[PDB]
């Protein structure tokens, strides 16, 4: 069997991942297991982040007027 | 506050005893505030069973990543010691 990952999130998203001795294989399976999973999460990063308008900004902004 | 971004990771090594020992030796020391990331591992038969529960994406990438690093470690020492 191969080495598998499985992923959950409160916005309603599942994510399964799926991929010379036996455990050089396994350790190279592992080694793109991993590249599938920073893959995955960082496009989830970047969506979150282009969901964004600028607001950081702003919402400092409002912070500091608050105080003058 | 809540840990719900979860990971399960799933490794099938050759023998019960390989995972078992795996286990033992895997001792994640993270950098990661124990309120943001949380890992829990152990082992049936010979899969080695890894969740992992966090606050978000960003932590999970950070803390993830590095376990399995210690995983490969821990595959290709067997690999050397199975082998003589």
């Amino acid at each position: 069997k191969l080495p598998v990952a499985q992923y959950s999130a409160p916005d309603g998203v599942e994510k399964s991942f799926a991929p010379l001795t036996y455990l050089g294989q396994l350790r190279t399976q592992l080694t793109g297991l991993q590249d599938d999973i920073n893959e995955f999460l960082t496009g989830r990063m970047e969506l979150a982040k282009n969901k964004k308008k600028a607001g950081a900004d702003e919402k400092r902004i409002q912070e500091e007027i608050n105080q003058l | 506050k809540s840990l719900d971004h979860t990971l399960e990771l799933k490794i099938p090594f050759e023998t019960e005893r390989q995972a078992t020992i795996a286990t033992k030796v895997l001792s994640p020391d993270p950098i990661l505030k124990p309120q943001d990331f949380q890992v829990d591992y152990s082992s049936e038969k010979n899969v080695m069973l890894v969740q992992f529960r966090s606050i978000d994406d960003r932590v999970l990438r950070v803390g993830v990543s590095s376990i399995i690093d210690s995983i490969k470690t821990i595959v290709e020492a067997m690999d050397v010691l199975s082998h003589h």
